């Protein structure tokens, strides 16, 4: 196929390459804490009108 | 303002000559690079790294990527043929003989080492060392690391190991040590190392004799003389720069095509991920478009810029292929191709990419004053010298070699008679003894 | 990006939180929720060689894959899927160049027939099957040197070698704006 | 050998074919067929695209010359070679080692070729090699002498004086030698009587 | 394009209409009003050298 010919010489010949695949992605965390207080606002007691 | 160099006269005069007393053995140092680093790319790598709408939008642009890899490769293949124009000059591999005396020289400093693991001469170490402490590969990473990589560039080890062609240049010191030039013309013959500096000294016109009545003396200064290279050799100095430069500038050459991806060339980041996420894919794509061809136009320089340095490699390597052989091989008369003075045997020695030539000349010294005549009249025929010079030391005349100061009564024997004694110019009223 | 991951012994300052090497490619990540330092490697990738005798002397074929190990990536191993790489039990060895799969090694030293590098050459030999070896760097002779010990040939031979010189190559026009804006 | 000759044709062949074959690369426009572009493009934006063909094509040019003149140079390195071995070899004996042919050169005959030269070197090369016992040189009569153009040796009864090249044995005589010095001074040299006309 | 229009004796399969040189160049087609095999050859053209 590389060498568009149906023959082949006696030699050595590069073709291609190889590389190995990713098998699963992967994301890491932040870590994060900075919650929004709103729902506590929500969760009241007493609501203006 | 530059000085060219000392100014120097030489009294220039009729019936003045000046012959040398005795010689001076001088051993001098050629270094000559012979093979590159062999070096291949991987085109997808390089212009785009683990996109796959980068290597998409690569396929459409052509087969440059067959076309830099056969350009590449075709370096590659001669890179190994130089290697072994230069070195594979012998059908058969010489052994030395188990007894080192020869004459009363070494070859101890060129001849390889048993004791080192590498079967290198000590020479060779100290220009496998000095070269090596800026040298690339080693082991090549071949277990997990590094040496650039991971963009697509990859080192190619060459065809033939370091071992191997020590071996070669140990075949080849043999072949001289023990033959001379006979094992370079046909099949290698056995000859007294003497016998056969005597043989070279005949070729630069110095009669044999005076080796062999000097040849403590001549031994003497050629082992002196080895001593001085390798201290040479090892001092800060470098001559050894030719072979560095080579190292440099595929180096140099090297780290520009990785600066080469950096580079924006136009478009707004050269991050390819960047330009995809912050771009909408109409946009993005034009971008793309620029920093692909950006980088194919920095491939496309490298290969020519390797192309073309391959060039002098290659001429650098026919020209060592040719010191090889009319120096190594055999007395060479060219005028300054194998050392300075008249030549008298070459070494050579491996190096990191290139080999090291170390031309065995024949300097004269010490000369002195000498008045001198055409041809001599003595029974109303002239004489003429058949070899050497006509001198008189002051008042006898005497025949004498052009190099060597070695007079000797005039006979028929030295002279040939032709011609009256008016035609010639300067000849001069003398005795010519008849045996 | 995609790699390999695994523990590091870099030493990140607290602030640091990436790491590049020198072809500025980043070798090193602190990971956001532990404050481990994490080495990143490239997946591995290299290029794959075919070793052939030519059509017309059989179809065997050795592949060689340049600059690995045989152990990280062997016939396990996607990128020319079809290929199985035969299998382990195909001889595999282990050379500076690369992994070598389909042939053998064997002691016998012969003449370089196909180069694969760093001292290995393979060839078509029986039974017929792809022969890997080192080069013989040529046969061994010791010449006798000693003190009074002369050779003189006593008769000769007279031989005709040739030699091949290119002198010219084909002289080609190109019509630019034919070629650049045709019709 | 003449695949030296055949990869000189099979290289400018392969480039010409690698010039062709750039034609139908889109070099990132639409489509490689230039009035395509036109009749389905305005002429407002129509040279956006047309320049990218243009610039790919021009690339292609520019690369296959210089791929010329490149390679051009090593044919005239093997041209000026070629020149040299005619002028050096064919046209007189050349003392150089392995410049012409492979061991002592004798006549070298030029034989033209498609696009290079073939030379057919005329070799002298020994054979039949025999060792003989050697010394430097014969002392006679308290006189060193030495051989004057040849080597002395013996089988191990009678000495002989003979060309380097070739066995001819000979009597040592005093026109074969020539006389130096005395014979102490000389390292190796063999009692002999040497021979007076 | 513009060429000199003739004959073709390469035969088309019925579903081929078009044909492509090595150049990947369009180099004969079918008519569209009669079916037939008609190969463009470019107009004449030659350096000119003084
Ligand atoms: C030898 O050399 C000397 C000086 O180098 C020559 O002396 C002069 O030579 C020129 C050249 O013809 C004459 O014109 C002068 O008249 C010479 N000097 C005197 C004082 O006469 C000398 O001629 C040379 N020998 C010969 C034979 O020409
Ligand atoms: C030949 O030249 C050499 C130059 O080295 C002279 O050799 C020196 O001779 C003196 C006295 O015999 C010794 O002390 C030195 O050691 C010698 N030099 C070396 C390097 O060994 C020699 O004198 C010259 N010969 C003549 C006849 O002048
Ligand atoms: C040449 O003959 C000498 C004998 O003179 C030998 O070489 C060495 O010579 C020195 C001094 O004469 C002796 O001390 C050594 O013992 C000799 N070497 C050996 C191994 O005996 C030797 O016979 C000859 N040299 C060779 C064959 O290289
Ligand atoms: C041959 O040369 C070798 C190497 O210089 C000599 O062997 C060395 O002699 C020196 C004398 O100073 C000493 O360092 C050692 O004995 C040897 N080795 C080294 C590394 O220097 C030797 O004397 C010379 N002559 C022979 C072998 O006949
Ligand atoms: C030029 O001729 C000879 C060279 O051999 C020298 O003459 C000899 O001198 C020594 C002492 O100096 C005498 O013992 C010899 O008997 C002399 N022989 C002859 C044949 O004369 C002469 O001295 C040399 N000239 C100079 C200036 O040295
Ligand atoms: C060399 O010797 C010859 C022989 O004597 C010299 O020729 C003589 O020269 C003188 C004066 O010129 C004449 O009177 C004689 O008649 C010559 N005799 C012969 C036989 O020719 C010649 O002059 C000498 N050359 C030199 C340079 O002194
Ligand atoms: C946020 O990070 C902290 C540590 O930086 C995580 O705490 C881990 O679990 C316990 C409880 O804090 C600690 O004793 C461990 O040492 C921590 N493990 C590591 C690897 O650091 C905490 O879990 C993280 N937040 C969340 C939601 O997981
Ligand atoms: C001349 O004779 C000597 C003495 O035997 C030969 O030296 C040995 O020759 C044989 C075969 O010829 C080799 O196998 C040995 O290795 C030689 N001896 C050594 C120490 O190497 C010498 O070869 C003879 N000359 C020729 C041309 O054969
Ligand atoms: C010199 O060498 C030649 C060739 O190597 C040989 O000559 C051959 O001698 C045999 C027996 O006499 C003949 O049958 C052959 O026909 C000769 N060769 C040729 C080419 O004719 C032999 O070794 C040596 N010949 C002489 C005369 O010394
Ligand atoms: C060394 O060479 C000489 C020269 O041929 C040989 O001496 C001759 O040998 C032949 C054959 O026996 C006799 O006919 C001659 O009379 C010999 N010449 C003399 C002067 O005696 C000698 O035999 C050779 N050495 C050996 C060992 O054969
Ligand atoms: C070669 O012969 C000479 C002379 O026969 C030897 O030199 C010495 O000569 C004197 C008187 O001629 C004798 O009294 C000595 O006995 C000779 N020397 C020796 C060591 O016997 C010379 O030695 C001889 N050399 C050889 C190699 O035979
Ligand atoms: C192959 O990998 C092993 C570890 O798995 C390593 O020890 C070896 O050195 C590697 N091969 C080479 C040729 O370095
Ligand atoms: C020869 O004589 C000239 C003139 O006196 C002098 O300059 C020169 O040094 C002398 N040559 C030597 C070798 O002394
Ligand atoms: C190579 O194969 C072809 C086709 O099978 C055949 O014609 C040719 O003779 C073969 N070459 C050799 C050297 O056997
Ligand atoms: C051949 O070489 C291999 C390793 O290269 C070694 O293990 C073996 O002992 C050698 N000899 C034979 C007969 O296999
Ligand atoms: C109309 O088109 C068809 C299809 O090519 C053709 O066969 C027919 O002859 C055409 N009509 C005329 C009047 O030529």
């Amino acid at each position: 196929c590389t060498l568009k010919s149906f023959t082949v010489e006696k030699g050595i010949y590069q073709t291609s390459n190889f590389r190995v695949q990713p098998t699963e992605s992967i994301v890491r965390f932040p870590n994060i804490t900075n919650l929004c207080p709103f729902d506590e606002v929500f969760n009241a007691t007493r609501f203006a009108s | 303002t530059m000085s060219l160099g000392a100014e120097n006269s030489v009294a220039y005069s009729n019936n003045s000559i000046a012959i040398p007393t005795n010689f001076t053995i001088s051993v001098t140092t050629e270094i000559l690079p012979v093979s590159m680093t062999k070096t291949s790319v991987d085109c997808t790598m390089y212009i785009c790294g683990d996109s796959t709408e980068c290597s998409n939008l690569l396929l459409q642009y052509g087969s440059f990527c067959t076309q830099l890899k056969r350009a590449l490769t075709g370096i590659a293949v001669e890179q190994d043929k130089n290697t072994q124009e230069v070195f594979a000059q012998v059908k058969q591999i010489y052994k030395t003989p188990p007894i080192k005396y020869f004459g009363g020289f070494n070859f101890s400093q060129i001849l390889p080492d048993p004791s080192k693991p590498s079967k290198r001469s000590p020479i060779e170490d100290l220009l496998f060392n000095k070269v090596t402490l800026a040298d690339a590969g080693f082991i090549k990473q071949y277990g997990d690391c590094c040496a650039q990589k991971f963009k697509g560039l990859t080192v190619l080890p060459p065809l033939l190991t370091d071992e191997m062609i020590a071996q070669y240049t140990s075949a080849l010191l043999a072949g001289t040590i023990t033959s001379g030039w006979t094992f370079g013309a046909g099949p290698a013959l056995q000859i007294p190392f003497p016998m056969q500096m005597a043989y070279r000294f005949n070729g630069i016109g110095v009669t044999q004799n005076v080796l062999y009545e000097n040849q403590k003396l001549i031994a003497n200064q050629f082992n002196s003389a080895i001593g001085k290279i390798q201290d040479s050799l090892s001092s800060t100095p470098s001559a050894l720069g030719k072979l560095q430069d080579v190292v440099n500038h595929n180096a140099q050459a090297l780290n520009t095509l990785v600066k080469q991806l950096s580079s924006k060339f136009g478009a707004i980041s050269s991050v390819l991920n960047d330009i995809f996420s912050r771009l909408d894919p109409p946009e993005a794509e034009v971008q793309i478009d620029r920093l692909i061809t950006g980088r194919l136009q920095s491939l496309q320089t490298y290969v020519t810029q390797q192309l073309i340095r391959a060039a002098e490699i290659r001429a650098s390597a026919n020209l060592a292929a040719t010191k090889m052989s009319e120096c190594v091989l055999g007395q060479s008369k060219r005028v300054d191709f194998c050392g300075k003075g008249y030549h008298l045997m070459s070494f050579p020695q491996s190096a990191p990419h290139g080999v090291v030539f170390l031309h065995v000349t024949y300097v004269p010294a010490q000369e002195k004053n000498f008045t001198t005549a055409p041809a001599i009249c003595h029974d109303g025929k002239a004489h003429f010298p058949r070899e050497g010079v006509f001198v008189s030391n002051g008042t006898h005349w005497f025949v004498t070699q052009r190099n060597f100061y070695e007079p000797q009564i005039i006979t028929t024997d030295n002279t040939f008679v032709s011609g009256n004694c008016d035609v010639v110019i300067g000849i001069v009223n003398n005795t010519v003894y008849d045996p | 990006g995609t790699g390999v991951l695994t523990e590091s012994n870099k030493k990140f300052l607290p602030f640091q939180q990436f790491g590049r090497d020198i072809a500025d490619t980043t070798d090193a990540v602190r990971d956001p929720q532990t404050l481990e330092i994490l080495d990143i490697t490239p997946c591995s990738f290299g290029g794959v060689s075919v070793i052939t005798p030519g059509t017309n002397t059989s179809n065997q074929v050795a592949v060689l894959y340049q600059g690995v190990n045989c152990t990280e990536v062997p016939v396990a191993i996607q990128l020319t899927p079809t290929w199985r790489v035969y299998s382990t039990g195909s001889n595999v060895f282990q050379t500076r160049a690369g992994c070598l799969i389909g042939a053998e090694y064997v002691n016998n030293s012969y003449e370089c027939d196909i180069p694969i590098g760093a001292g290995i050459c393979a060839s078509y030999q029986t039974s017929q099957s792809i022969i890997a070896y080192t080069m013989s760097l040529g046969a061994e002779n010791s010449v006798a040197y000693s003190n009074n010990s002369i050779a003189i040939p006593t008769n000769f031979t007279i031989s005709v070698t040739t030699e091949i010189l290119p002198v010219s190559m084909t002289k080609t026009s190109v019509d630019c704006t034919m070629y650049i804006c045709g019709d």
